[PDB]
Order: C-alpha cells, then structure tokens, then sequence
C-alpha cells in the first residue's frame, strides 16, 4: 500500500505536468483563433496610427527597461538583506557559544575556589569522622571495664 | 518508547547543529572564494598596502575602553590591598598567639 | 579529591611457610588469619546476628 | 554583477575608507588616476621597479576613473565578502574547543566536503600563502587578519 | 497523498540537507535519522520495519529516493507506538527509590544503555550532560518533559 | 569518564602504571612465586556522585625490607636490583658505579633468572611506567642512585 | 493497497488522456501556425510588417505583465525576508537578556552557596571540637576507672 | 603646526590612559602577590600555633 502511495504521487505529478502543457496549448490555440480573425478580416492596416503603434511599442519596451532596472535594484537589496541575515545568524550562534563560555567561566572560577574550600572542609570532616570511631572505642572499652 | 524519544531528540539536535554549521560554512567558503581571486588582484594588494596609512583615520573608542580597563583594575587592586592588609593584621595577631 | 564513594581492593601478602619462618612470616600469617576471620565473621556471624 | 546604488554594497565606514584611499591614491590630484598617477604611487610606496603591464588593468575601468568608478571597480571584486568578526565567528562553529586553530587536513575536509564545494587545488592555493604550523595547526585567527589587513 | 504538501515542500529540503551521495538520494542507515530530524520518533524496530527488514550490511549500501522516503514518513506519521509524557514519567519513577521526584543519573544511564533498544554511552552521556546536581540526581519529570518537548 | 570528548584519559593511564612500579620495587622471586610481592597493599579508588573515577590512593603494609640484605638458596632480592644491573647502559653503569653481580654480597645468589623474562627489558618497561606516572628523570635517577 | 492501486491506474488513465490531448493540440497548433503564417506571407509587405508590429506589441505587453508580476513576487519575498531579519534581531536581544538573567543567577547562586558552606562549616568545626571534648572525657573516665 | 594638531592630543590622551592603567595594573599584580605570600605565612603560623 505504501508503494502504491508513491506510485500514485508520481502519476499525479505526471498528470499535473501534462495538464499544464495542455492548458498552455489551449491558451496558444485560443489566441491563434483571434489572431487568424485579425489576419483575414479588415485588419493588418497601414498609416492610420502606425506612429502610435510604434509609440505604444516603445512605451512597452521602456516599461520593460524600467522593470529591469528596478530588478537590478531589488536583486542587490535582497542580496544585502540576506547577507545581513547571515551576519545576524552567525553572530547569534557565536553569541550563544560566547554566553556558554561565560557560564563555564563563572562555574570554573566560583566552583574551583568553593570546591577548594569544600576540600579543606572534607579533610577536617575526615578527622571528625575518625573522632566518632575513637569515641565509640573509648566508651566500649569503659563498658568492657565496668563489668 | 523513551529511548525512541531520546534518540529522536539527539538526532534532531545534531541536525540543527549541522544546519547552522552549514550556514557558517556557506559564509566562510563564499568569502574565501571571493578572496581567492581578489587576493591576487593588483589594485587590492595596492589598496591594502595603503590601508595602514589611511587606517590612521580612526575613532576614539580605544581611549574609553582603556578608561574602563583602568577603572576595573583600580577597583580590583584596591579590594586586593584591603584584603591583604586585613590578612596581614590577622597574621600579626597569629604571631602574638604563637 | 571530592570522592563521593570508593571501592577498596586488598591484596595482602599470602600465607607463607618456608624452610625458615621468621618475624616477617609471623606478621604475614597473622594478617592472613585476621582476613580469614573477617570472612568468617561476615559470612557466619554478622549474617546470623 | 548588478547595478544598484553603490552605497548598498558598502557600510558608511567602508566607503569612507575608500574615499580616503582614493584621495591618497590619486597622485596628480585632478580627481582621476591616470597611468602616471598609478606608477608614481606604485614606485613611491613600493620598490624601484615599475610595471607598465599594470596599465592593461587601469584601462579595465573605462576612461579616467572618478571616485564612483574607483568604488565600482573595487566593489565588484570585493562583493561576496563579509566582516572580520563574522569570519572569526564562522570559524568558531568548527573549532569547538575555541583553540583558535583547525587542523590543516580537517579544514581541507571541511572546505572540500560541504556547501558550494572548494576544490582541493583551491584549498592548497590558500595554503600556499596562508599562515600555517608544521605541527598541523591552522591558526585561523591570523588568517582573518591576513585576509583583510595583511597580504605582506 | 493523504498528507499536507506544504510540509512535503519542507521535507524535500530537509531530506536534501542529508547530501552525502552527491545527489537527491540517501542511504538506508540515514533513513531513521532523517525521520527523527523531520520531527517523528520512530523506533529502530519501526525503521527496520518500514525499510522491509534490511540486513545490517545492506543498511550501509541500499538507498532511498525522496519519492520512496515520503510514504515512509507518511506511514510513521499516521500510525505509531509512541507513548506520552504522562506515561514516561510513570516509567522513570520506577527508579525513584525515595519519592522526591529525582533519580540517579548513573542509574538512568545504565538503564538506557542496557534495557530495550540499547543506546551508546556517547549518546547517553550527551543526554544526561547538563542535568547534573550536587547529588548526581536527575529530576526525571523535567528531564522527560525537556527531552519530549525538545 | 567516557563522554562526547572521547579520550585516552590521564588518570586511567597512570592508575594502570602504579602496579608495575610498586611490583618492580616491592616484588621478588621466592621459591613459591617468581613474582612474590613481599608487601601488602590496599588500593582505594574514589568515585564522584556520577560514578566516574576521581582519584586512587595506595596504602602498603609490611615490606620485608630484610630481603634487601640476604636471600635463601634459589631466590632473588627485589626485582629492581636485577632490572638496574642488567638494564643500565654504560653511561648509567658509570654514573651509578654499577658492578658485576658477583661483586655484590647482598645478592646472595648472584645473577638469578626468572623463566620467560629478561631483566634488561623489564628495566625499560619500569622506566616507561615511571615516565607515564610522571616521575621526572631526576627522581627516577634518585631512586636508581639510592638502589 | 487495492484502493490506492485503483487510484494509481485511474491517474494513469487521466495522464494518457492529457497526453493524447496534448499531442493533438501540438500538431493542430503547428498546422494552424503554418496556415496563419501563409496568410501573413501572401498579404502585402507593409500590412505584414503591421502584423509583426501588433504581434510583438502583444508579446511585449505580456512581457511587461510578467515583469511587474515578478517584481511583485520579489517585493513580497523582500518583505518576508525583512520580517525574518527583524525577528532574528528580536530573538537575539531576548537571548542576550535571558543569558544576562542566567548570569546574575549564577553569581547569586555562587554567593549563596559560598555563604551556606562557610556558615555550616563553622558549625561543623564547633561540633568537631565538641566531639574532641566528649571523647577526651570518655578516655578520662576510662583512665579514672583503670587507676 | 604641532601645537595646533589634534592627533598629538589624542595620542597624549591615549598614553595618559595607558600609563594610569599600567599603574593600577602594577598595583593589582603586586597586591595579588603580596596577598598570596602573606596568606601562606598566616597559614603556616596557624599550623605552628
Ligand atoms: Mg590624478
């Protein structure tokens, strides 16, 4: 069943591609119908506004140039904002590592000095611990004599 | 069940690590690729030799940074000398007790 | 040095009988007898106590 | 390449430094490098020899170069680069112990394996001028200086 | 597919980020780790099951295409053995010998390394790392909640 | 301490060397054991709350120092006397004033071998053990000079 | 497995339908373009030039439409990028503040535990001296028995 | 012209900053050394006591 799932997915992609091709060929054929009605009905006509047709073509080409120069701006603006985001990302990660370094340094110094205190204290506690047993021995020896 | 959760968490953390390390590599290698050609360009090595001279054109930040370093060191040294003198007077009292 | 717990490992000089046994062997065999009494006490006395 | 306003490529400090550079580098201070202005600076800063072959690069920026043209020709080769601090921060992702170094082989592996890949020839071409330790340590901290303030 | 394509578009990228064949393919051994990177929690038993029980060497050699990985993810997404936080905390408490909400890190390491689907000591040390206290005790409720929410 | 920072750790490597050293100076070949120890020891290994090793302490008992002086008819004194005499190089023989085995009368049996061992190689093993433990050459030479 | 197989084969049927319609439109459009261009070719040359003018003007209109569409998509992408960059700046500031709080927490925890350790250590020393005194009393009472 | 130049003033200010920093740094290091040494003397006197 999970093999059939991907078989169906692949065939769905193929169908969608073929349908987009069909939609484009339909667009072409429907445009060509209107263009053939222009080719063979009272049109392809001369002088009446050909200077204005040229003016419109030139204005369209100018608008394409305007869009291209605005794209030549937007491409660099996107590049610069992406590079700014990359600087943000890399500095943010290095800042997390730097704060981890700070936390580790805090522990390194504070814990080293405090653990040195705890070590001296533990060496004193070892004496207290042996004193417990020395006292136990002393009182046991007196109980051994008291009988 | 819980081992599957732990192994998922570990794999996901290692993936996030790879993802950021890859963005760092993209920055690094892009910059070094640009450098490999620009390094050899005559105008660049000219400008970089001029750069120590024009680098004289500089902002005041090092003086205030040194002012802060001075203050921090001064306060630490005052604390250290106060603790030193307290310990020394206590040590002289230990001499009397000995 | 902040050890929380320890494992001790004891390897005493083993029970000795030579052609000539001296003060060294008296102390060794005494140590072995003490360790054997530790075994006897742990196994048979502390258990039943 | 793209034709945006030149300022977008450079921080104000960076273009200000280029303005200072060009005011020093233009030698007969007409506002333009001509070939004499260039060879005059090259000899004045550099050693005695002069290399007119470099005129085959002065021509590359068309006409006598105005400051906007000087900035253009530098910026179009300089683009695709990033500040020293972010390059150090980028190396930090790989130097996990912050030793300040990566192994020569390990940096070669890192560069050749992933992203948009370097060739091993390009890595060795870095190594032919980069600072390096015979013990193997790539002291990348120095490399970030050499890549921007250095080149001997 | 019975799955939202908006995240399939993300899964395509996240799969491709595992790149080491040099193209749009990845090897059986990676399959579990990419599924765990995309946000699921497949057991190694489940990983082997969806891969059709490959051999331990075949796991190193055979490979998935994204078209084959997507239904694998779908199967693991739709049906799962996964428990929950309210279950796992009850499992961890079995080691809580004292009732304070804490368990010994050495015990949790030993358990995870020895029982079930054994984890490596390197993995388990990365898990317990950062949950230290002065007693060596982990607060299992928060450990479980963090690992599960991680 | 097995961990993400996987290593051949210093304390582990040193702990394993302690016994080769104490065996070189402490053990001797008797008629009952060719590696007879001639001292008791109690090794105390300390673990943190995580169960990783943080230190070891070796306590020793009852060394049979008399063995340095005089030995029975098939025995050796402590191994180090043979390791030094057989393993020393000519510069070390000169610096330590070493002599043939038949010159010393504290070596009651002269040169005596242990089957399957070479004292010249055990000397190098002992000195490597001392290096790994971090005893500097001035102290290793102090030991050999006292021997 | 069977429902998804039926789905796969029905998608295959639809794919074949789309493919055959695509090929039909392909040869139909090729024929139609040939017939239309023959009606250009047979028309007079100035009227033919006006047909190429209208044809190119219509294509340039579509070009301007595509260009403005692309600039709109790039504007949206730029806005999303700047929103992401601002989100990263905010998250960087929040992370900074968080690590600041954690650092103050480490400082206060270090001071608090230092003070607690030292205070309890004073009590430990006092109780050690108490145990010293009470053991000395126990042994004194023993000696006063033995006497 | 040198009395007019500001750069010489900024260099002088940087040097003054550095000099006073160096003075406090020398006192910092000397105070640390003195504290350490005297603390070892104090500890030894405690043992002798
Ligand atoms: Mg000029």
């Amino acid at each position: 069943a999970r093999e059939k799932e991907t078989k169906a997915l692949s065939l769905a992609r193929a169908l969608e591609e073929a349908m987009e091709q069909k939609a484009e060929l339909e667009r072409l054929n429907k445009q060509f119908r209107t263009e053939m009605e222009d080719l063979m009905s009272s049109k392809d006509d001369v002088g009446k506004s050909v200077h204005e047709l040229e003016k419109s073509k030139r204005a369209l080409e100018q608008q394409v140039e305007e869009m291209k120069t605005q794209l030549e701006e937007l491409e660099d603006e996107l590049q610069a904002t992406e590079d700014a985001k990359l600087r943000l990302e890399v500095n943010l990660q290095a800042m997390k590592a730097q704060f981890e370094r700070d936390l580790q340094g805090r522990d390194e110094q504070s814990e080293e000095k405090k653990k040195q205190l705890v070590r001296q204290v533990r060496e004193m506690e070892a004496e207290l611990e042996d004193e417990r047993k020395q006292r136990s021995m002393a009182v046991a020896a007196r109980k051994k004599l008291e009988m | 069940g819980f081992q599957a959760c732990c192994r998922g968490y570990l794999a996901r953390k290692a993936f996030a690590k790879r993802q950021q390390q890859l963005t760092a590599m993209k920055v690094l290698q892009r910059n070094c690729a640009a450098y490999l050609k620009l390094r050899n360009w005559q105008w660049w090595r000219l400008f970089t030799k001029v750069k120590p001279l024009l680098q004289v054109s500089r902002q005041e930040e090092e003086m205030m940074a040194k002012e802060e370093e001075l203050v921090k060191v001064r306060e630490k040294q005052l604390a250290a000398e106060n603790r030193l003198t307290e310990m020394e007077t206590l040590q002289s009292q230990l001499m009397a007790e000995k | 040095r902040q050890g929380a717990s320890f494992i001790g490992i004891l390897d005493i000089a083993g029970f000795e009988i030579f052609d000539l046994n001296s003060f060294e062997q008296l102390c060794i065999n005494y140590t072995n007898e003490k360790l054997q009494q530790l075994f006897n006490h742990t196994m048979f006395i502390l258990e039943q106590e | 390449r793209a034709t945006s306003n030149v300022f977008a490529m450079f921080d104000q400090s960076q273009i200000q430094e280029f303005k200072e550079a060009f005011n020093m580098i233009d030698q007969n201070r007409d506002g333009f490098i001509d070939k004499e202005d260039l060879h005059d600076m090259l000899a004045s800063l550099g050693k005695n020899p002069t290399d007119e072959y470099l005129d085959a690069m002065m021509n590359e920026a068309p006409g006598p170069i105005n400051f906007t043209m000087f900035l253009t020709m530098f910026g179009e080769k300089l683009n695709g680069t990033d500040p020293e601090d972010v390059i150090r921060n980028a190396f930090a992702c790989f130097d996990e112990e912050a030793t300040g170094t990566i192994q020569e082989d390990y940096l070669r592996e890192l560069l050749t394996t992933m992203g948009d890949r370097f060739t091993d020839e390009e890595v060795d071409e870095l190594y032919r001028e980069a600072p390096i330790d015979k013990k193997g340590n790539f002291n990348y901290i120095e490399f970030t200086r050499i890549l921007k303030h250095g080149a001997k | 597919c019975d799955f939202s394509e908006e995240q399939t578009a993300e899964f395509k990228e996240a799969f491709q980020l595992f790149d080491r064949t040099g193209d749009g393919k990845i090897l059986y051994s990676q399959c579990g780790d990419v599924m765990r990177a995309l946000g699921q929690n497949p057991t190694n038993a489940e990983v082997m099951k969806v891969l059709g029980n490959p051999k331990s060497d075949e796991m190193n050699l055979k490979t998935l295409k994204f078209e084959q990985f997507l239904p694998m993810m779908q199967t693991i997404a739709k049906n799962k053995d996964q428990g929950c936080f309210e279950d796992y905390v009850e499992g961890l408490r079995v080691f809580d010998k004292e009732g304070n909400g804490t368990v010994m890190g050495a015990e949790i390491r030993h358990v995870l390394v020895t029982l079930g689907e054994k984890m490596t000591e390197e993995e388990v040390e990365q898990l317990v790392a950062g949950h230290e206290d002065s007693n060596g005790c982990i607060n299992y409720e928060e450990l479980v909640r963090m690992v599960l929410s991680g | 301490s097995h961990k993400s920072k996987k290593d051949q750790g210093e304390l582990e490597r040193q702990l394993l060397q302690a016994n080769p050293i104490l065996e070189a100076f402490g053990n001797a070949k008797t008629v009952k054991n060719d590696n007879s120890s001639r001292f008791g020891k109690f090794i105390r290994i300390n673990f943190d709350v995580n169960g990783y090793i943080v230190g070891a302490n070796i306590e020793t008992y009852l060394l049979e120092k008399s063995r340095a002086i005089r030995q029975a008819k098939e025995e050796r004194t402590f191994h180090i006397f043979y390791y030094l005499l057989s393993g020393a190089g000519e510069h070390l023989k000169t610096d330590l004033l070493l002599e043939p085995y038949n010159k010393y009368r504290f070596l009651s049996n002269g040169h005596v071998t242990i089957p399957g061992q070479q004292d010249k190689d055990m000397f190098q093993e002992t000195m490597e053990a001392m290096r790994i433990m971090g005893i500097p050459e001035e102290e290793q030479m102090g030991l050999l000079r006292v021997i």
